[PDB]
């Protein structure tokens, strides 16, 4: 007919512009595009100071896994931490002196690794012993002064 | 000059005492009624679908503008302090402390309170709520009472979609356009780990700006001239009554909760 | 299904050219013309007491109340900063930036430009605009041309409005309670302002959001049903699009001249 | 009524509500549980207290089990005395432990901190520890 | 249609927008004049700039007398060079002088700081005038390395 | 005018104007050369920082790497192509904008007695300054 | 520690450049002796400082 003509014809040409604009809205903002997260570990520190829950931890500047929550414990009260590393990144010595250091002027802080020479592999299921208590700003104004 | 000028006083004194005095007495008779749940159960769904379903197609599209240029003009400004860390702080606590229910209830009262004058008052012109007065049924309980409850529970029902609309709206500029993903834009989002600031205060500025708009929307269609021009007369006055009931009442209700 | 599934859309596409195609011819036919300089004068001084002098009411009164929120907002989150000193880079920055052009064009929408769209919708109605073609005179030179000059030299003259009372009530609640005195709050103001930066800047996105206002608000006042309910659906139909053309605006003009 | 299209657009403006409330409460204000709190008072008395506030977080090793609802003021002694919860979680806590009023980094606000005679009740008394810092302390010990 | 009563109150309109410019423009802003009154360009090098950007203010004994156009980089030594703006009042400046870039408070921008100098009874300054006694920038970098050792 | 004949071709024609000024206005309002430089301790840098040669910024830095053999942090810079002959002997020592500010690469200009190309690597680097260790060795 | 006045305007001279910097207080206080001498303060962290008496 004469308006089923111009019905068809320009109808694909607004779903030219439905099928448009919709990859840029569906944007990779993370890696769950794929595959979210394909190992837990586990460190027991003495202060924290004011770590809180999904804290970057990283390897010397880059940022490699978060903190999914933190577990007192129950006999010594000692706060336990565990951490999401990937797979891309295992061959970590045991050796490795865990830190908690500070991150700005702020409040906030950041979990740091350190890596060197060789022993054992870290993998699932094993606790690291070489931990690091974190600084608070109160004890060293006590031990400069006396 | 004593009692001239005091003459036209006179007549804008009285009606204004009684323009209030038909408001508060409409909404008094509507609630201390009988009470029925299953009499206004299919009425109320009706009503909802006029406001709180059709008024999405103003608040949503247009709540990831409000969004996007808190992000763009929350930049600029600071590019000596903090530009990726504290980008994600000033939109999450504008949007939650007075943009959501006050820049909300403009778009509120456009589309669901304008036309809400409007509707009561088209009933008036061609003698609608007069020929069900002439019936047994009350006529205050089946245009005001469910439409009333469904003005009240639909505010906050559309405050959080245009909160949820401008703290995303701010991340297609945070993730992308030169930023950071999840490390310094998200972690700076949760400082208010308090229930009670910018929850239970959100959520209390967001019922009280809904009582005061819909209120002034069917009073100005309950009250008109029954004509061609006394609907169109009560449509912009509501938008101006009711403007004014969101920002002169946004500088009270901000004063006990932040000071 | 896929035949009948094109049969519901593909006809919105084409009265949708329609609609747009018959604002830009009518707006094309009340400019280009003859230059009715003499016979206009007394038709924009009467066609701007109901467009910028009705419309003052609304804005003054709420310069006040868009001050007193911004400023004592701003003086919460600016606590253990020790920079008290720096709020005129918060209420006056942006209130030129962010707010000014955008929030007294939501209140040019509802007032002035809810009641443009009513006049015409009135007129339409009794049919006064098709008597004007009996008196061979051009129907779009005469009820159209003075009430679009008319609205957009008030809309950048109204911004000002906004922002010195806005200046002025960011400065009542600043100097109010909090001990500060009157050299430190003016004082960084007046850093970051120069011309073509935030002052003209301001003045360049007003004009553009009065002709996109006022553009709607003469064409639905225009294209409209003749009868009792084609008025108040076109009154509230030039709402949702002011509201849509000026945020939606807002992410454009945003993106050149960053502040 | 035709009753085909107007009864479904409810329930999805009922639904995307719901949705949109787990953005914001749910995702990035709190954990927003029953919230039943089976925690007990305390009482510790101070010297100094600086600049503790209302909902003030208490921590033992940096993690925080609750906060402080109510701080009074005895017109006896005239020292301030906080009232400090501790869940039922974690009841392990000796009678020579000591409390310290830090501050997290140098902006931040101050909250307590409870390092490590079998437990403490409801009606126990902690004994006096150190109170907070003040810039006249670290000012006046230097030069004198 | 009343024309008695519709041009008051178009005045009182025009009147209540003007004085709302002049309060934006003599409160909140600090400009007066409109004028054109060029300046003289003056070219000076450096070694390191630190946190200097565009538009900055230049002062010369705590006044401010001008501002900075732009900023360019030799191709040639790889020194960046500063060029400055001066109102031709009064300049009365040696060959001796200490250009120091210095900042306002601990978290505010940088400008610079011009120090005059002593004359023996050393030239006149001109258009295009470079001297070579200018103090490079300072970063925390390089203070608390030097406290320790 | 005429419905069907003269309406659809000015709704074309603005809506040609209309797109227009979202197309040149909203959207868009370098050959570089790539460095290396594997680190070992860095802190809290992120992607497209400036670096800097004396001050001025000229190029920017695209991504950060990490070889999964030596798990050292690699920064892949990029600078322009028309400043060159820049000697191996030079490190970056990196510092911060002002005092308060972000981190940011920079490069000190060295002695001369060759030429880096593309693909260079930086054998000689600088650890940056984090306060975990640092007020330590006061007190300690 | 209590404020008395502000300062009108910035001179400077042609001759040794000195930059004079005027104050204007109200007649409520005026017995100031001449080994009084003033003090350039800073308040806040953004940049601006202010004058102080020292009498």
């Amino acid at each position: 007919m004469q308006t089923k003509k111009n019905e068809i014809w320009v109808g694909i040409f607004l779903l030219a512009a439905l099928l448009a604009a919709l990859f840029v809205c569906l944007k990779a903002a993370n890696v769950t595009s794929i595959r979210t997260e394909p190992y837990t570990l586990y460190a027991t520190f003495d202060n924290i100071g004011g770590l809180k829950a999904r804290s970057p931890v990283s390897i010397g500047g880059v940022v490699v896994g978060r903190v999914a929550d933190i577990t007192l414990d129950p006999k010594t009260y000692l706060p336990r931490v565990t951490l999401e590393i990937e797979q891309r990144y295992n061959h970590i010595p045991d050796t490795s002196s865990l830190s908690i250091r500070t991150s700005g002027l702020l409040g906030e802080q950041y979990l740091a690794l350190n890596v060197g020479f060789e022993t054992a592999i870290l993998k699932d299921g094993d606790t690291i012993q070489d931990t690091k208590s974190a600084m608070v700003l109160e004890d060293l104004i006590g031990q400069f002064l006396y | 000059m004593l009692l001239n000028a005091l003459a036209s006083l006179g007549h804008k004194g009285i009606k204004t005492l009684r323009t209030f005095g038909r408001a508060g007495l409409m909404l008094f008779n509507a609630l201390v009624g009988k009470p029925e749940f299953r009499k206004h159960a299919p009425l109320l769904v009706r009503q909802l679908y006029n406001v709180g379903v059709l008024s999405m197609l103003i608040i949503v599209v247009s709540g990831v503008f409000i969004g996007m240029v808190l992000g763009l003009q929350g930049y600029l400004v600071l590019t000596t302090y903090s530009a990726e860390t504290s980008l994600g702080m000033l939109v999450a606590l504008s949007l939650l402390r007075e943009l959501g229910p006050v820049v909300a209830a403009l778009l509120f009262a456009g589309r669901a309170g304008s036309a809400l004058t409007a509707e009561i008052g088209l009933m008036r012109a061609t003698e609608q709520l007069s020929s069900m007065e002439m019936m047994a049924v009350d006529p205050l309980r089946r245009v005001i009472s469910p439409r009333f409850w469904a003005g009240v529970i639909s505010l906050p029902l559309l405050t959080v979609i245009f909160v949820a609309v401008g703290i995303w709206g701010g991340s297609l500029v945070g993730v992308s356009w030169k930023g950071i993903d999840s490390g310094f834009f998200w972690s700076a989002m949760q400082n208010a780990v308090d229930w009670r600031m910018d929850l239970v205060n959100c959520l209390i500025k967001s019922v009280v700006f809904a009582i005061t708009v819909t209120w002034i929307s069917l009073f100005n269609g309950y009250d008109a001239i029954p004509t061609s021009a006394g609907i169109s007369r009560a449509t912009t006055r509501t938008v101006v009554h009711s403007s004014l009931a969101v920002l002169g009442l946004d500088f009270v209700l901000t004063a006990l909760m932040f000071g």
